[PDB]
């Protein structure tokens, strides 16, 4: 499963190295930015952190801008108006699917992993 | 004699499908095991297509022909293959309100393979179902990043780099611009009446044109073979009598028929060339999902990549 990969320290780092090879690491980063963000109980830190995550990965002039459609983008922008813990669930699902469907299967057929399973 | 080749183009123009057609042509087809791996995608492609139409009905305010479909729609959303879901999906698809919405897909975002999968639900929904080569070809997965794949045709070895077409992916394209032998630039002809999935204010064809102006005339590619695939011709053919090209080109004085409108698109792109004396856009009308056609076009391309590089 893909859910196992995303749960382990080793797995994530290995998967990152691969995504770097295909210039799509921004996906995994955001997804990890979202799993930290939602643990925040304070409504101020959420407030600020939401502007940070949105500024880096979502925004149309974003440095690590992730590939999501117009609807999911502008929804996440209206979810900022009051940043709760779920603010990015939509954007985070689009991104998870992007990794699961497209680049996760290539990773399983990569030598990066092929060797580390051969070790396993 | 290793050649470096690029598939560039806006999102959903058909780059990844051309990459699949290499695996089929210049390797030896898909296995049966390899096909059984595309089940999930076909099923998910199908489920996503139909959700897309139904969500558009509440936005566009279109009624079901038969009010009991609301109850299936509910189940659809919650369930997302099994018999229950198939039945739900089938019943939704046959509904006249659903079909009125499907015939207005230009106002929202719908996978092009929708009709193909949905019209074939009986086969797909079977328990012992194994995708066909075409089913596999019809599958949609968003490419994110830059995928390098190596190929050996009859007279050429190819390093072939496939990229994502969406705006957020275009930053990354600069990683493979060095020593580029040829660029196949995909354009989805059927996009003339559609908007971008990443900007609803932006017509997809005007987007491809701006993109093409910038690649065609880019300094990096003075020495690269610019090849222009006018793709999804099959989808365009069955569109054009239903939806007029004036959506995309208000200037257009010609008939909304397949050949003339296709000749017109072609000229628009080809007019973007800023050094026509010295540079030649090699144009081909393609159906990416039609192996035979992509086989014939790739022979014509290869010849240009010999003539212009030896
Ligand atoms: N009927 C038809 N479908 C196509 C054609 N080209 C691409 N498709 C389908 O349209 C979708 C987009 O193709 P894809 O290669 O994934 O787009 P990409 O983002 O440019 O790589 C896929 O589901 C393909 O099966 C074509 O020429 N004809
Ligand atoms: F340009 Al794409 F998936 F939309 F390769
Ligand atoms: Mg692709």
């Amino acid at each position: 499963s893909f859910d196992l990969l995303l749960s382990s320290k080793n797995g994530v780092a290995a998967f990152h190295a691969f995504l770097k090879t295909e210039f799509s690491e921004e996906n995994l980063e955001f997804w990890l930015a979202c799993e930290e963000f939602k643990k925040i109980r304070s409504a101020t830190k959420l407030a600020s952190r939401a502007h940070q995550i949105f500024e880096e990965f979502i925004c149309s002039e974003a440095p690590k801008e992730v590939n999501i459609d117009h609807e999911t983008r502008e929804l996440t922008r209206m979810n900022l108006q009051t940043a709760t813990a779920t603010c990015f669930d939509a954007a985070q699902g689009k991104t998870r699917t992007l990794m699961e469907k497209d680049s996760y299967p290539r990773f399983l057929k990569s030598p990066a992993y092929r060797d580390l399973a051969a070790q396993a | 004699r290793e050649v470096k080749l690029l598939l560039l183009g806006a999102g959903e123009s058909g780059k990844s499908t051309i990459v699949k057609q290499m695996k089929i042509i210049h390797e030896a087809g898909y296995s049966e095991e390899e096909c059984k791996q595309y089940k999930a995608v076909v099923y998910s492609n199908t489920i996503q297509s139909i959700i897309a139409i139904i969500r558009a009905m509440g936005r566009l305010k279109i009624d079901f022909g038969d009010s009991a479909r609301a109850d299936d729609a509910r189940q659809l959303f919650v369930l997302a293959m099994t018999a229950e879901l198939a039945g739900v999906i089938k019943r939704l698809w046959k509904d006249s309100g659903v079909q009125a919405c499907f015939n207005r897909s230009r106002e929202y975002q719908l996978n092009d393979s929708a009709a193909y999968y949905l019209n074939d639900l009986d086969r797909i929904a079977q328990p012992n179902y194994i995708p066909t080569q075409q089913d596999v070809l019809r599958t949609r997965v968003k490419t994110t990043g830059i995928v390098e794949t190596h190929f050996t045709f009859k007279d050429l070895h190819f390093k072939m780099f496939d990229v994502g077409g969406q705006r957020s992916e275009r930053k990354k394209w600069i990683h493979c611009f060095e020593g580029v032998t040829a660029i196949i630039f995909c354009v989805a002809l059927s996009d003339y009446d559609l908007v971008l999935a990443e900007d609803e204010e932006m017509n997809r064809m005007h987007e491809s044109m701006k993109l093409f102006d910038s690649i065609c005339n880019n300094k990096w590619f003075t020495d690269t073979s610019i090849i222009l695939f006018l793709n999804k011709k099959d989808l365009f053919e069955e569109k054009i009598k239903k939806s007029p090209l004036t959506i995309c080109y208000p200037e257009y004085a010609g008939s909304n028929t397949y050949e003339e409108a296709a000749a017109y698109i072609q000229c628009q792109f080809e007019d973007l060339n800023k050094r026509k004396d010295t540079k030649e856009i090699y144009t081909h009308f393609t159906c990416a999902t039609d192996t035979k056609n992509v086989q014939f076009v790739f022979d014509a391309v290869t010849d240009v990549i010999i003539k212009n590089n030896l």
